[PDB]
């Protein structure tokens, strides 16, 4: 739920998660949850947070409720620390097992080198169970399969347990004798000499000696055992694959923008651009986690989050379709109860009053192409 | 007064274990928060735990407590724990909290969420705060005995975790797994300060050079503050606060 | 009779008061005319409010601190540390007509509890220690230790 | 800071006074001396004190600051009345990226830009205060240097 | 560039969301002044007292 | 008589010769032989230099160094604090047979004037003030003070 | 592409090629913002005339 506690210009413009699609909405132990989807890095990045020039596909759930089986950006996985490009467009998908019975969240989220995370929205997912019967094998490539939930659990347990157990003896054989005021009053009226004597450095030597070679033993052991170790693998993955979408065929330049103080309404004037040989119309604003829609021109059908959806909440004044070539001015009013439940009338107490957000244009045919728009939010209280 | 010699012995047993409870939760206490304010990232999770920044930092900067309590407590008592009492105080926090809170609220599994054992450097550095009771020469040779034994002895319990594996296309430790499928919110992947390669490496040196850098920066450390345990040990009396 | 046990034995503003107010009014003012008996049935109860704030230390800086690293006690402890300073400086001799100064950095650092350089102002417990085993050494030093 | 703002700023350049008024301390001095002086302990003034001083500072320009903080749209983009000074009263020397503000960042929630450096400001203040004390009774000393 | 006249007659107004005209060349001056001048007269009585 | 109002009232390299050389070369030799009264008259001489320091590192370091920010005082004010330094070593006793730290301080760290580190070593005059007072206290301490 | 094996005392040896900076380069060093095209050899037993 950290989605909405960050700054509300910082959530329009950092990061946009849209085409948005979650395989299942209930599962049960073992199951896997597929999480694809489309997200692009905003060009007006801000200054405050680092570039994304070292950035990581996590997943945000409280705690491991579900493992991260796999995720991919593009094709390819990526497990590790990635580069993205500002302004470029990437397609993710992520592959969760269900691990924890109950009702969870989601988040299409992310963590930038100098930003922290990035909380994208979120859907409730139930699973249903028992944790007992929960299972990740994994096969190593010396040849045995292994359970992550009781792999070397018992090796930590009793190589911990046995180092514990060493310093609890020394502390208690030295704890025999009377320990406090005894030696003090001793060690401070004259030489003591009579604390530390034979065989107590015996048996000290003893304890440094059996702690030297039993670190060397176990080390050997752990050498005959598991001959063939490798480093931690790590190290940020350049290269990465973008989406190449087409150049889009509307320009829409933006006349000022304004949200009612107090409210939960954004209202905004656009001078919507076309081209190409089909009639338009505007079908969807996102801003910030939430699909501001008109049921008049399209509707959803993938299951996105009703807190983050609104089926009427995108009202435009006139949103007859636009034929080719010609370009008209018209005001675009965007009212939900999530402009505030979300907490996106905060923007008048951050420090940077613009937003940002995905403009989806549909014709006749049924395509859509998205633009995107980037204007100061100028507050009203008259 | 005193009634008898039997029960002032008795008197003074009392006061020992309740003297012994006091310092060693004030020391639990206080090097829990030392640790979890300057180490704890590397200590907590398995993909973290790697052989250049873990190796390096984790004696630095958990040498400073145990310097501390041994220039007090041997110098006051000829109690040769401090370190050890340091360090079992540390496991004893580190643990109870992976147990109840690590896999007790959330689910992270004990072998992902296991800690760093510390014991062996304790003893070598108590012992030779001892045996040949010179300061210096513990600053000397138990402060690069404790930076030297820290990873082979937690490698009895980090080899097993260090098997490659085949994940998907690309190489992977079974700690590396680990990290990729238990997700962690807080501490993403980029955030892991571990051996990420250099080109002034030279073969398989990784481990041994970050062993010795952390053994000769502990022994400053331990230098350092012995002192500023010393300091702490007095027993001025202000007269105007 | 000696130690008994005590050993097993808004809100947080309002408690401070009370019981800094009720220790602090209570204070002996006839500190010399003392028995040493007494002492040390009196001196008990002051390692039993140090042993009170070692379990209040562990408790708020061990369970507590690292539990948003997962993700009341910092009062509670600071209560008892200072309960504890004025218990000392009032009821015991050897700790009045004058501040401890390892006493008064225990109770104050992790009062003012960045917080790395102010956690090792919680080593002050060994001043504070021997400083306690000094007070305990007044009458009841012997005839037995040293001998 | 007045004399200079009065004299320098406005008289030679010609910097308006609301635009270059220096910052108000006499709140957090008068606390600090009185908690000096009623409990006289040093070391409860640089706890409670500093405190004070760290914390009353921002309330106590805040009487000042508060007009020039309303809202205004400055050619469609949003601005405070200090952002339209520092716009239109052009400082060669100081351009707007040098100024270290509240730019943003993704570890704040709500409402708290404000109280949360007010205390680490009243925290670091108590160690500068700890620290500057020790400094000062060492520069109030009255030794006789024999061979400089 | 040459400029002719007098700064008396220079004004840069500039109109507020919350709906007032104030004039950035002394605007906030006066409320400024109150309070510098107040803060400097209590710490000057104060000093003045034990003086 | 008394204080007397002086209160009311290339070229630097010149005039620092001649000051020093004038002031150091009229120093009193036969020291001991000097009365309390004509002690005050010459104390308040001393302090009448300080004032002057004041002054001018106020004028130096106050209006001419944030005169840069909005964009001779150094040499001015060096000048005279090693002025009244040789005046005092010289005239006064209590500051001679021996270098006054805090005054050599007070007197170096302007002079020296990476200015913040040094900007600090100004803070010396409030030993620099402690030891003017010790050395009024000497002959004019009572009888009145203290009664 | 060296211009000749065996060379005598002030002759001239020529190194031509094409080096091509990979696309993936690694975190763990800082990129080619700032580099230096080198010649390797113990000590200066070649001066480098010309670097194009
Ligand atoms: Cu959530
Ligand atoms: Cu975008
Ligand atoms: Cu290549």
């Amino acid at each position: 739920h950290g989605e909405k506690s960050q700054a509300a210009f910082m959530r329009m413009r950092t990061i946009h998660w849209y085409d948005l699609s979650w395989s299942k909405e209930k599962v049960k132990i073992n199951e896997t949850v597929e999480i694809k989807g489309k997200f692009h890095v905003f060009e007006g990045w801000p200054e405050t947070v680092d570039e994304p020039d070292v950035a990581f596909l996590n997943v945000g759930m409280p705690g491991p409720v579900f493992i991260r089986k796999e995720s991919y950006i593009g094709g390819q996985l990526v497990p590790r620390s990635v580069r993205l490009e500002i302004g470029k467009t990437y397609d993710f998908r992520v592959v969760l097992k269900a691990r924890r019975p109950g009702d969870w969240h989601v988040h299409t989220m992310m963590n930038v080198q100098g930003g922290g995370p990035i909380i994208g929205p979120g859907k409730w997912i139930t699973v249903e169970g028992s944790m007992s019967e929960f299972r990740n094998p994994v096969t190593t490539l010396t040849g045995q399969t292994v359970d992550l939930e009781n792999y070397n659990e018992g090796n930590t347990y009793f190589w911990h347990a046995f180092w514990f157990a060493i310093g609890v003896a020394w502390i208690g054989y030295w704890s025999r004798r009377p320990i406090f005021i005894p030696r003090l009053l001793m060690v401070d009226a004259g030489r003591a000499d009579e604390l530390v004597s034979a065989t107590d450095r015996k048996v000290a030597m003893g304890f440094l000696a059996a702690t030297i070679l039993i670190v060397v033993m176990a080390m050997s052991s752990a050498n005959s055992k598991y001959p063939i170790t490798i480093p931690l693998q790590a190290g940020t993955m350049r290269g990465m694959k973008p989406l190449e979408l087409p150049a889009p065929t509307v320009s829409v330049k933006v006349e000022d923008a304004t949200y009612r103080v107090p409210g939960r309404a954004m209202r905004m004037k656009l001078t919507i651009t076309n081209h190409g040989n089909s009639p338009i119309r505007l079908g969807e604003f996102y801003t910030a986690s939430v699909r501001f829609l008109d049921s008049d021109v399209y509707k959803d059908t993938t299951g996105y989050p009703e807190d983050l959806l609104a089926e009427d909440g995108l009202s435009v004044s006139d949103n007859s379709p636009l034929a080719p070539g010609e370009t008209r001015t018209v005001d675009v009013t965007a009212s939900d109860a999530a402009w505030e439940v979300y907490r996106l009338s905060d923007i008048i107490y951050d420090p940077d009053s613009r937003f940002a957000g995905l403009l989806f244009f549909f014709d006749a045919t049924g395509n859509r192409q998205v633009v995107q728009i980037d204007a100061p939010l100028i507050p009203s209280f008259m | 007064a005193v009634r008898s010699h039997a029960e002032a012995v008795q008197v003074s047993r009392t006061i020992d274990w309740m003297a012994l409870f006091v310092v060693f939760f004030v020391i639990v206490g206080s090097y829990h928060i030392h640790a979890m304010l300057t180490m704890g990232d590397w200590d907590f999770w398995s993909d973290w735990k790697d052989r250049r920044l873990w190796v390096t930092v984790t004696p630095i900067v958990l040498v400073t407590f145990p310097a501390a309590v041994q220039s007090y407590l041997w110098e006051r008592y000829r109690l040769p724990w401090g370190a050890t009492v340091c360090v079992l105080g540390l496991l004893l926090g580190e643990w109870i909290n992976r147990y109840f809170n690590f896999w007790g609220w959330t689910y992270f599994p004990i072998n992902f969420v296991f800690p760093a054992s510390l014991v062996p450097g304790a003893i070598i550095l108590d012992t030779v705060l001892m045996l040949s009771g010179s300061y210096l020469f513990t600053a000397i040779v138990g402060a690069m005995g404790w930076g030297l034994i820290f990873y082979p002895g937690n490698w009895p319990i980090i080899a097993p975790l260090h098997v490659p594996v085949e994940y998907n296309g690309m190489l992977m430790s079974i700690a590396d797994i680990q990290g990729y499928n238990y997700v962690r919110t807080g501490t993403p992947e980029y955030i892991r300060m571990v051996e990420k390669g250099t080109l002034r490496t030279f073969g398989k040196d990784v481990a041994p050079v970050s062993a010795f850098f952390s053994a000769f920066m502990s022994i400053l450390i331990y230098f350092m503050w012995h002192f500023i345990g010393r300091w702490f040990s007095n027993e001025r009396f202000l007269q105007s606060t | 009779l000696l130690d008994k046990k005590w050993l097993t034995f808004v809100l947080e503003i309002v408690t401070a008061s009370i019981l800094w107010g009720y220790l602090w009014k209570t204070r002996d003012r006839n500190l010399a005319a003392l028995t040493p008996r007494e002492e040390l049935r009196r001196n008990f109860t002051h390692l039993v409010w140090l042993v009170a704030y070692a379990w209040a230390i562990y408790w708020g800086a061990s369970y507590f601190t690292e539990q948003d690293g997962t993700w009341l006690s910092y009062p509670i402890y600071i209560i008892t540390g200072f309960a504890a300073f004025i218990y000392a400086k009032t009821r015991l001799p050897f700790f009045a007509k004058g501040i401890s100064l390892p006493y008064l950095v225990l109770v104050v650092g992790p009062f003012m509890i960045g917080f790395v350089i102010f956690g090792w102002l919680a080593l002050a417990v060994m001043g504070t220690l021997t400083q306690t085993f000094y007070s305990f050494a007044q009458g009841g030093l012997g005839q037995s230790l040293c001998e």
